[PDB]
């Protein structure tokens, strides 16, 4: 199906629940690790390391 | 002296004026309301550029 509600055309969507600034800089604190399972099944995870400042 | 302290809130108000009035296409600039705002310049999404004027 190629209707636009079909699921295979869009994803889920998530969102933060803390707002920050345009004077807000990434600490000390960084890392950000997304774990989830692909579309072939075998689990997926994507370790990003973000850069001070 | 209060001939020159009319030069000057005259031209205070002034000040006040090119805040409030200036603006691009409608929209406020430097009245503060502006605030800060993404410019989106790639291809894909999530490529922006804040722009802050006080």
């Amino acid at each position: 199906s190629m209707r636009s509600d079909t699921q295979a055309m869009g994803g889920k969507s998530y969102r933060a629940q803390e707002g920050k600034a345009a004077d807000w800089r990434v600490g000390a604190a960084t890392d950000l690790t997304l774990s989830y399972t692909n579309k072939q099944g075998e689990a997926r995870e994507v370790t990003i390391n973000a850069k001070q400042g | 002296r209060r001939a020159i302290q009319e030069e000057v809130s005259a031209l205070n108000d002034e000040l006040n004026r090119i805040a409030e009035t200036t603006s691009f296409g409608g929209n406020k600039l430097l009245n503060g309301s502006f605030g800060s705002k993404s410019f989106q310049i790639g291809a894909d999404s999530g490529e922006a550029v804040m722009l802050s004027m006080g």
